[PDB]
């Protein structure tokens, strides 16, 4: 169950200072959950 | 010395390897927008040697990702899929002739 | 330089074509048929033993007397060839040597001279 | 040993045919861990082996008929 | 196993369709102040996943609302206004919706080519040996 | 023993099932615009077993727009394409069974 | 038991629009 | 896809979710 | 599932 | 029977059923031709031998 | 182990010869 | 350039000091 | 070897895509005074290279900034103003960036034509004799 | 006589030259933007002599400071002509074996 | 030898417009 | 046409007297 996740497209490709992705969803990008 | 391994050469293994490469390339194209996905690559020399006498690598990005962590260069993936498809067909023509050459020698016609 | 697999298949498929010639020339089938043919003519019956029965007994007889040479061919040429110990030409030569020994054993000098 | 040689060759042909039919049945059933290349490779090997078996049999039968029809 | 490719490209076809329908709901509800569920609409977004551990299908694991704060507007005479006179509207950004529409449509079409090309490799495989 | 049930294998039944699956997918594509129509699928493993020894509903990925139709047209095209490829393979396998069978009974 | 209705634009709208005759809207439920 | 043995229900688009 | 996932059923 | 039913336009007969059946009879009829040929050749060989 | 259908026919057709 | 270790994610910080 | 052609065209498309992203970052930073690194943004330009010595691929050997002076603006009340009230801005030229956008797109598309045309030649060779 | 050299003619070598020519044109198009690159042309008669080289193309217009002498209008036309002639060479050389096999097999 | 430089707008300029860095313009001759 | 030596570059001087 070692997956990678996140909102595809425009939301993620903004720099992290935009804070558009929820923090819970944004932390599933390193392989967690 | 008459044996399928000696007659079919490495072409009996190359077809399976290039099919594996097509799957690895296709899943990179499909997962192009998935963030956190690292583009995967399959070494042909290692995979062919492993098949001959009885674990996909990572593809380094040419430019940094735009904040999603995905390192799939969809421009590059299309080029590799096209090349693999042509080389896959060439191996099919090589392997297919191996059986046809055996049949015409056996049947004498 | 060993021959390609395609040529080797074509080479030994030709041996099957010449197989009847080998039996009638290089084997014991010739003498056995002749002796039984003269034996049939010695008795009053013209064709009672029949040609097919004469050939049938001759084929069994020539198989039993050529077994040592056939076994020698297998144990000197066929097995090394199947086990990749010798090449095609060496296997061909290794198969011919016991055959030549059999013909030379049952031949006449004057005929060789 | 010649009896062993003939049976071993036939067993090799029979083994190839079983492998060919086995992959075709698995592929046709819809098994995920079966590639069409392996199926095509397997059935091409079976076709070549059976073609050899038929031709060798024809050569031996032709050799048999030539000897039996010889006028003694 | 080129049939596994049909499971991968085909999954992306559905995944990119969800993101397109997600975009349409965001475009149509960018000015909607009310709702049938008593909560103001927020820009929804799909979540893609890859269970990497050969072929890795892409599956949508759920739609998630954007974290941006709602856009407040000073409408003191609106029926839904608060004490300070503000009404709240969805946090939908036009520019990112256009990029999603362009990205999702192009991603949808580039998986058709792979699914179409992988089809041809299977047909030639059947033709091998003859 | 020598019989067609042992010579043809399951390939005699698999060809027929995939033809049925073609109809099921075909009737899904046609009824894409008909409201109230529920897309139906065919379980290949169960149907093949029934044919050898002798119409489920597909779940929607997204809610329907309001008509009541749960036909996902892009999924139907993908399923029809795969079914047509495997149907050709089934014909290739079953057809080769007869040709190899004829070669044995004829000797050449 | 036919399932019927207006295909296309009229059906793929919320019922609050109410652009379909009520008799036709019943047919989609699965009874005729 | 995920073939089920019972037909899926029709989606409901209410103007107010209370009146459902 | 996703912690912030939305439900497809009425609230 | 399957060939006639399909040819006259019956809607309950599929082409796969026809093709499987017609190939099924073709192999059987070829087999009975070959078996008959071999038996006649055996009879001819036996009868054409001097007694 | 058991001979295939194609091989069984080949053996049977051989014995007719 | 096929490596054996997954590439690290790019970073786009406001200040390179707090990185 | 037409497979070497795919490397040359493939390397060309990579080079042109690098220049496009460099152009994108120039347009987005034509008015940026601050930066993460405490140094004013300078217009960037990827350096192409050729290892001529048959097929010579084009390689990007690094990004090199333009040496033109930063455009100073008299903004005395700006917090970042110097002793004389001048703030410094990137030296991005709008007209030259639009030409790079046009040139990078056209050069990208013409290499697709060569790759597609070279693909047909290889497939035609597979049909030789057979 | 009766040798592959005489049976195939020079069509066995032309296919290779058309591949080399296509590679050079592909290089010229790719290196069109890189400054300092000089367009390379291949002399057909040279590989004809090599069968029985890699020259420079003089520009028709001056450079613009790059020093690059690649005319993309010329390269596209020369790539189109080479590809058309390459297919004809395959047709010529392919039919050499088709006629050769028909003579041997008689069918 | 290796030849290189900035492509596009900057190089397609007269040398007086000193957009190209001095060392990069040197590379445009020959290198090894 | 073709030649055996690379063509020279182009000169764009702001004063032709200094070349």
């Amino acid at each position: 169950g070692n997956m990678v996740a996140g909102i595809p497209g425009a939301l993620s490709n903004q720099p992290p200072a935009d804070a558009s992705i929820p923090q819970d969803v944004a932390q599933m990008k390193d392989g967690s959950v | 010395a008459i044996s399928f391994d000696n007659a079919l050469g490495i072409h009996q293994h190359t077809v399976g390897v290039r099919e594996r490469n097509a799957e690895v390339i296709s899943t990179n194209i499909a997962q192009a927008n998935t963030p956190g996905y690292k583009a995967r690559g399959l070494d042909f020399a290692k995979e062919l040697q492993a098949a001959t006498s009885g674990d996909k690598l990572y593809r380094l990005p040419t430019q940094p990702d735009t904040g999603d962590g995905n390192t799939v260069d969809l421009d590059l993936e299309r080029n590799l899929f096209m090349q693999n498809q042509i080389r896959h067909q060439a191996s099919l023509d090589f392997l297919g002739s191996k059986f046809k050459n055996l049949t015409k020698a056996i049947k004498g016609e | 330089e060993d021959y390609s697999v395609t040529l080797q298949i074509l080479a030994l498929m030709t041996m099957l074509g010449f197989l009847p010639a080998m039996v009638i020339l290089m084997t014991s089938f010739t003498r056995i048929v002749v002796v039984m043919s003269i034996l049939r003519q010695a008795m009053g019956l013209q064709q009672t033993p029949s040609n097919q029965v004469i050939i049938g007994i001759a084929l069994f007889l020539t198989f039993f007397v050529m077994s040592p040479v056939l076994n020698e061919i297998n144990d000197k040429a066929v097995q090394p060839y199947l086990n990749e110990q010798v090449t095609a030409r060496e296997a061909f030569d290794a198969a011919q040597a016991p055959m030549k020994a059999f013909m030379l054993k049952q031949t006449r000098i004057k005929d060789l001279e | 040993d010649f009896n062993d040689l003939l049976t071993k060759a036939i067993n090799n042909v029979n083994t190839l045919q079983k492998a060919s039919g086995d992959l075709q049945t698995r592929f046709d059933r819809g098994d995920a861990d079966v590639s069409l290349s392996d199926v095509m490779i397997a059935r091409n090997k079976s076709s070549v082996a059976f073609d050899a078996t038929v031709q060798i049999r024809n050569k031996l039968v032709e050799a048999y008929k030539d000897l039996m029809n010889m006028p003694v | 196993s080129l049939f596994n490719v049909f499971n991968v490209t085909g999954s992306a076809m559905s995944a990119e369709s969800v993101r397109l329908n997600t975009t349409s709901s965001n475009l149509a509800n960018a000015d909607s102040v009310s709702s049938s569920a008593k909560d103001t609409y927020k820009a929804r977004h799909a979540v893609f996943g890859a269970e990497l551990s050969d072929t890795v299908p892409v599956k949508v694991m759920g739609i998630v609302e954007s974290d941006k704060p709602l856009s407040a507007e000073y409408n003191p005479d609106h029926p839904l206004a608060n004490e300070e006179g503000y009404i709240y509207k969805p946090n939908v950004n036009v520019m990112e919706e256009m990029a999603n529409m362009i990205s999702a449509s192009r991603a949808y079409q580039t998986n058709v080519q792979v699914a179409d090309s992988s089809k041809q490799m299977l047909l030639r495989t059947l033709q091998m040996g003859q």
